């Protein structure tokens, strides 16, 4: 169906440690497929999915070279971001970005993003119009008056709309027989007595793919969204996630109680009970 | 300002008893991005173990995966140790075969 | 691909 490309930017700055460090992953969809880290024995991008393998020596160069160059822009930034929040020289700081394009089914674009961070609080964000900008403080509010000077919106447009767009379109293509399927949730429920009269329902998820799912526990047909624990969804090594949802429930009413799943490799929602 | 980890440690597979495996620790919900993150082996520091590039969420909080090989078994007891600066002293999270 | 310009604060 939908898709999405993002890369993401952490700038590290580490006074007596050396200059910051900068390093750059890219995703297709919950799909790593490049990366850079500025401490590398030799920096270069480096391809991190199969399916991004065979494009050219150019492409690595090239790639290699933005980031390279990045390395040394948001380092500029850390710097500048000092001056701006009248901050010491001692202290470490992190700038982050995050940008990229998500497009739908017929592969044209949904909408574009190119956001910053500083410290980990919002910094600035380019607008949904991609044409205007909103800044988080009076120092973002500098930034702003510098990129709409310099025209920057109209720049970002230009990418989001054609080669964000376009090489995505060329990545769900090459790697289409990963990229786009959708491995469902294999499914269960356990059951762990806690004492006499409560017993732990846990609803599990595992080995799906993308990470995107919906878990919850209904007593008598009515969410527990309150009573139910929910962990993160995780990583599980082998490109799929999992995730758990548990709710306490009296003894003797096990059976009042149904997990629900949501996935988009399902082509309708499971309805899951305690099976003893 | 800063945020304080979330610690989930976990298998890539069902754990089976002498069926080899990985061991997982998912470390995420944190900033700044300085973590340490050890994999132990009946209290003792697993060697080699590798982790995933540094990535981060919608709310700017990062995330890493710390991995190794191995086999389960009845008695060996296996726990992640992370440690933060928003932490004065490392949390150690045991792994639970049923979490 | 990524974009190419990046803009100083």
């Amino acid at each position: 169906g939908s898709h999405s490309m993002r890369y993401f930017y952490t700038a590290m700055s580490r006074p007596g440690r050396g200059e910051p460090r900068f390093i750059t992953v890219g995703y297709v969809d919950d799909t790593l497929f490049v990366r850079f880290d500025s401490d590398a024995t030799s920096p270069r991008k480096e391809p991190r999915a199969p399916w991004i393998e065979q494009e050219g020596p150019e492409y690595w160069d090239r790639e290699t070279q933005i980031s390279k160059t990045n390395t040394q822009t948001y380092r500029e930034n850390l710097r500048t971001a000092l001056r701006y929040y009248n901050q010491s020289e001692a202290g470490s700081h992190i700038i982050q970005r995050m940008y990229g394009c998500d497009v739908g089914p017929d592969g044209r674009l949904l909408r574009g993003y190119d956001q910053d961070a500083y410290d980990g609080k919002d910094y600035i964000a380019l607008n949904e119009d991609l044409s205007s900008w909103t800044a988080a403080d009076t120092a973002a509010q500098i930034t702003q008056r510098k990129w709409e000077a310099a025209r920057v919106a109209e720049q970002d447009r230009a990418y989001l709309e054609g080669l964000c767009v376009e090489s995505l379109r060329r990545y769900l293509e090459n790697g289409k027989e990963t990229l786009q399927r959708a491995d469902p949730p294999k499914t269960h429920v356990t059951h762990h007595p806690i004492s006499d009269h409560e017993v732990t329902l846990r609803c599990w998820a595992l080995g799906f793919y993308p990470a995107e799912i919906t878990l919850t526990w209904q007593r008598d047909g009515e969410d527990q969204t309150q009573d139910t624990e929910l962990v993160e969804t995780r990583p599980a090594g082998d490109r799929t996630f999992q995730k758990w949802a548990a709710v306490v429930v009296p003894s003797g009413e096990e059976q009042r109680y149904t997990c629900h799943v949501q996935h988009e490799g399902l082509p309708k929602p499971l309805t899951l009970r305690w099976e003893p | 300002i800063q945020r304080t980890p979330k610690i989930q440690v976990y298998s890539r597979h069902p754990a089976e008893n002498g069926k080899s495996n990985f061991l997982n620790c998912y470390v995420s919900g944190f900033h700044p991005s300085d973590i340490e993150v050890d994999l132990l082996k009946n209290g003792e520091r697993i060697e080699k173990v590798e982790h995933s590039d540094l990535s981060f969420s919608k709310d700017w909080s990062f995330y890493l995966l710390y991995y190794t090989e191995f086999t389960p078994t009845e008695k060996d007891e296996y726990a992640c140790r992370v440690n933060h600066v928003t932490l004065s002293q490392p949390k150690i999270v045991k792994w639970d075969r049923d979490m | 691909e990524e974009f190419g310009r990046a803009a100083s604060f």
